[PDB]
RNA sequence: GCUAGUUGGUGGGGUAAUGGCCCACCAAGGCGACGACGGGUAGCCGGUCUGAGAGGAUGGCCGGCCACAGGGGCACUGAG
RNA sequence: GAGGAAGAAGCCCUUCGGGGUGUAAACUCCUGAACCCGGGACGAAACCCCCGACGAGGGGACUGACGGUACCGGGGUAAUAGCGCCGGCCAACUCCGUGCCAGCAGCCGCGGUAAUACGGAGGGCGCGAGCGUUACCCGGAUUCACUGGGCGUAAAGGGCGUGUAGGCGGCCUGGGGCGUCCCAUGUGAAAGACCACGGCUCAACCGUGGGGGAGCGUGGGAUACGCUCAGGCUAGACGG
RNA sequence: AUGCGCGCUAGGUCUCUGGGUCUCCUGGGGGCCGAAGCUAACGCGUUAAGCGCGCCGCCUGGGGAGUACGGCCGCAAGGC
């Protein structure tokens, strides 16, 4: 562009759209599990994905996703939620955090333990 | 016409490129100093006043490199590099602590001064800035 | 804290006789004598082709091993070093021959810069008088260190000084066997050291 | 009443006193007028107290008012010695 | 220093008071253009003698109304009607930016 | 002897009746870290005949390059296609900062203090030209001087 | 498009003091695409982070300024 | 910490040969984190009193929460390591379990029977009393391109003229000296940033001093450039 | 699928329209091939997509969608 037309105008800075607007804008959200369900993935994969739709302390309610293998999850269970959406799921843009005031550290884990919220064996 | 002063860079640059003798521009005793910079600065072979249809021209000699082996005999440009910085859409004025060292010094940055049109190795030689004509290499 | 594992094996992992405790560094006994390779389930198979960054890391991995210092304070020197004027290199390398303990073990009063660390975490070396104990101290030009008094009647450290009865020392350095002293000459320059490291590859490691 | 007093810099446990005129109701720490010098109250320092002589001579004679710590140290500086 | 500007007069429809177009040039902070922003102040001519399309000075002084801090240093130039004209136009565009 | 190294190793696929066969191409440069390099970039079947190969087209395609105390005259910057190479000296002791194909041009030709910057399309094939053009540019003081 | 104490003038009241600050009256002015007014957003700054730099984000602590002191209005005393 | 096997055991892989774990260990010597004892502050010299003289100045004494703390001496034990990752990006690879399920994932994507991509083990790699994840800013992003982008076909030339504001503008010569540059100069607080040195046993931290430092005010100078004004020219433009 | 104005940068050729001193040169348009150069390529190339300058418009992944909303215009379709 012209600087004249720079000096008219300028350039247009942009901004950006936040991912994970249930946060808000907070690193992690607390929210109760209402549908503590599944969903298969889009292509190509396959498989269950054991997906919950929680309601955000913020007010929303939102899916998050279920890490790890298996869960003690259930309807009404209180739930730090986090993170990214998982590509693979249709917009299931939150993790659950496991370790936090319902989702236990998946039983026998041994790597990434810190992740998935397990404690050391004795 | 908009600026004479970088239509007789690319006058140049044009002659430069298609490895032109000389060329000519309309005359200007500010474009005859620039001129006498570049010549000064064994930047050209030199140049002269002339005229053409009763308007002074400045025949501008242009200095060349030696035929070069291999597949381009071209010989390599003097002047690698001919740019109008401050321009009529944007000014460009230098204090003495941001006349730039062009090319490490291989190049140049000829610039208007209050002391008259100079180098930029003259106007930190003299401690002076300006308007900013153009960097050259 | 300081490595505390294995570590004949960060030579065979590097490749090269590191120089890391003093006698098996010169036994046949040394480790790069026996299996000099990496270590590990796959240690003996076909090296591949390392990578530039591998390169680089390794040449890190390399150097910042060979002084045991945390990867934060390697880090943090290198910054002091790099704000500083000259040859980053040589300027980075000084100060690491400028840490207390590298100047015991390079002063010969530790047969490794791993035991002279417990020379100075011990407080049994005095820098001009002052019984310093920072293994991270930074000895400056034309400084007298010294063998405390007390661990003076030590026989290990008349073990060290039992080896340089008659071994030599780096040209920025000044040593007393029978006083147990030492003076730190000179910033150690990078010909005088004999780094098996081309920093300039360390450069570039923290360039990225 | 524009007085000259100790503001405490430094750190925990290592005060470092600047003898500088300021305006009285000031907070000890904030923008003062003139730095008149410094102070090691620990003197750790073989210089651990400077201070210029004048500007206080001045300001005293334009109606500085220092404390009692500070006038101790501005006759220690001997600014009174007259 | 009292603040000393030299502008042309815009209006003077006010008893006493003159508009006093001010034009300064300053460079762009970002983009090196030179640029000219204009501005109007009312400065005080308490004779009402300066008189439209003058060239004058006016000056930094105590609050003589609301929108009045300014007066007439001195005339400058007269007759520089054009000036205003162009500023007539500026604001008789505005009437074709509507909707 | 010269110092050799294999860039860049891509294959590439034609199609044709029965299905693609395959072509491998190789960016080779090959230097004696004082100021000569050659930018070898053969393709053939196979690795070893095309790094062999490529190599080959380096040596005969080499460029001394004017060094200075480790590092190039002046700065500079080649537009080569979509590729826009940025090069520019620096202090004996800032090293070379480039991406790994120009680092290792660079590397190659002696130079070891260097400020690098790719701009515009980064293919490595046309990165690897615009780095060897620009070095084929490079002019010292004296040169310059000889010329005026 | 905005603006009728709205722009200005005169006189007056108030003020430590200029001031439409307020008041009475007279005039119709003033503001705006150089973006008025409207909405949204926000404490501002030295600085901080980031960056090659330009620049971008940021203004937690600390230092200076401002506003507030359950939300609003109001003055009294007082140098304040 | 040193020495310490051609290398215990266990475990894992295995070509069954052995290899890795690994001087790692145990083991011997050496020190002494802790801890025990004792001593133990700087920070505190003032205000005050006396003398002087109710001054300069001199003398006297008082006061410490921190804290019996730092710290010092003596004695003194071999005394925590975890986390993440290991297809590529990117550093570090095998076996087993599973078999598009379970699961992982930031992108590429891995998983449908031998998965270096999931889970476990061994190994290894990066950091280390930290190690990761998430949130958000900047960078990378020259991906708002002032530096430093583009528009025939990738996104982008407006349907086109006219022209308003606005932007920009030929030659020469003068004048003003506005931008412009330069000088001096005040300011540009402190702290922060930089530099030098110094004290904290180093560092962090802090102190000192130096430097700066965009910007603005102030006065002076210069006129090349742009600006302005004035006078001329015809190469642009218009006209005949 | 190429905004405008201006300047410079091989040429050959065809074509239309003027002037001349009619081999040819000088001009103004319209095509073709092509130097240098440019271009991702395709191709552009004195009728630039080259080299420059001034000015304006415009782009910031695809779709969602030139749709929604609002506003203006329009009889309406609908347009911006
Ligand atoms: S040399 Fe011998 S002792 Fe020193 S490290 Fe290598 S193996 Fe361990």
């Amino acid at each position: 562009p012209t600087i004249n037309q720079l000096v008219r105008k300028g350039r247009e800075k942009v901004r950006k759209k936040s991912k994970v607007p249930a946060l808000k804008g907070a690193p992690f959200r607390r929210g109760v599990c209402t549908v503590v369900r599944t969903v298969t993935p889009k292509k190509p994969n396959s498989a269950l994905r054991k997906v919950a739709k929680v309601r955000l302390t913020s007010g929303y309610e939102v899916t998050a996703y279920i890490p790890g293998e298996g869960h003690n999850l259930q309807e009404h269970s209180v739930v730090l939620i986090r993170g990214g959406r998982v590509k693979d799921l249709p917009g299931v843009r939150y993790h659950i955090v496991r370790g936090v005031y319902d989702a236990a550290g998946v039983k026998d884990r041994k790597k990434s333990r810190s992740k998935y919220g397990t404690k050391k064996p004795k | 016409l908009t600026d004479p002063i970088a239509d007789m860079l690319t006058r140049i640059r044009n002659a430069t490129r298609v490895y032109k003798e000389s060329t000519d521009v309309p005359a200007s005793r500010f474009k005859e100093e620039i001129l006498r910079i570049l010549a000064r600065e064994g930047f050209i072979k030199g140049y002269e006043r002339v005229d053409v249809d009763g308007k002074p021209y400045l025949r501008v000699y242009l200095k060349y490199g030696p035929r070069r082996q291999g597949p381009d005999p071209r010989p390599e440009q003097v002047i690698h590099h001919i740019r109008r910085i401050s321009k009529p859409g944007r000014r460009v004025y230098v204090g003495v602590k941001e006349i730039p060292r062009v090319r490490r010094g291989l190049g140049i940055a000829i610039l208007s001064t209050s002391k008259g049109v100079l180098t930029d190795r003259e106007a930190r030689k003299l401690g002076v800035g300006g308007e900013l004509i153009c960097e050259v290499w | 804290g300081r490595y505390i594992g294995p570590v004949c094996r960060l030579c065979r992992r590097e490749g090269v006789k590191l120089y890391l405790k003093g006698e098996r560094c010169y036994s046949p006994k040394c480790a790069m004598e026996r299996r000099p390779y990496p270590p590990g389930q796959h240690g003996q198979k076909r090296a591949r082709r390392p990578s530039d960054y591998a390169v680089r890391l390794r040449e890190k991995q390399k150097l910042r091993r060979i002084y045991g210092i945390s990867e934060r304070q390697f880090r943090n020197l290198f910054e002091e070093a790099s704000k500083k004027k000259g040859v980053t290199g040589s300027v980075f390398l000084g100060l690491l021959e400028s840490r207390l303990d590298n100047v015991v073990y390079r002063l010969g009063f530790a047969v490794s810069r791993r035991q002279a660390r417990q020379l100075v975490r011990h407080g049994h070396i005095t820098v001009n008088g002052r019984r310093v104990d920072l293994p991270s101290y930074r000895v400056r030009p034309g400084d007298e260190i010294a063998v405390a008094e007390k661990s003076r009647n030590l026989e290990l450290i008349r073990q060290n000084l039992e080896a340089m009865k008659g071994r030599k020392v780096g040209p920025w350095l000044s040593l007393d066997v029978e006083g147990m002293k030492g003076k730190f000459l000179r910033l150690p320059d990078r010909e005088d050291l004999a780094l098996p490291v081309n920093e300039q590859l360390v450069i570039e490691f923290y360039s990225r | 009443m524009v007085k000259i007093r100790l503001a405490r810099f430094g750190s925990k446990h290592n005060p470092h006193y600047r003898i500088v005129v300021t305006d009285a109701r000031r907070k000890r720490d904030g923008k003062y007028i003139e730095k008149i010098g410094y102070y090691d109250p620990r003197k750790t320092t073989p210089d651990w107290l400077k201070v210029d002589v004048e500007r206080a001579r001045y300001w005293l004679s334009v109606g500085a008012q220092p404390t009692d710590t500070a006038r101790r140290l501005l006759r220690q500086a001997g600014v009174f010695r007259q | 220093p009292k603040k000393v500007l030299t502008g042309v007069v815009v209006s003077d429809k006010m008893q006493k008071t003159v508009t006093v177009l001010v034009e300064r040039q300053f460079p762009h902070p970002l983009y090196g253009k030179v640029i000219k922003r204009s501005k109007k102040y009312l400065a005080h001519d308490p004779e009402e003698k300066y008189k439209l399309g003058d060239v004058v000075e006016i000056i930094e002084s105590r609050p003589i109304s609301k929108r009045k801090r300014f007066r007439v240093l001195r005339l400058v130039e007269s007759g520089r009607m054009d000036l205003v004209e162009k500023y007539l136009i500026r604001r008789q565009n505005y009437e074709s930016l509507s909707k | 002897d010269f110092e050799e190294k294999m860039i860049l190793i891509r294959r590439t696929a034609r199609m044709q009746a029965g299905g693609r066969r395959f072509r491998f191409g190789a960016l080779v440069v090959v230097g004696d870290r004082q100021g000569r390099v050659g930018l070898g970039f053969g393709k053939a079947p196979e690795v070893p005949l095309a790094v062999q190969k490529a190599g080959y087209y380096a040596r005969r395609n080499m460029v001394e390059v004017p060094l200075q105390n480790g590092t190039i005259p002046h700065e500079i910057e080649v537009e080569f296609g979509a590729s826009k190479i940025v090069l520019k000296p620096a202090a004996p002791g800032t090293g070379v900062i480039a991406g790994a194909v120009p680092r290792a041009i660079l590397e190659l030709a002696g130079v070891t203090d260097i400020l690098t910057k790719e701009l515009g399309s980064r293919n490595p094939i046309n990165i690897a030209y615009a780095t060897m053009e620009a070095l084929r540019q490079l002019r010292t003081k004296a040169d310059v001087e000889r010329l005026r």
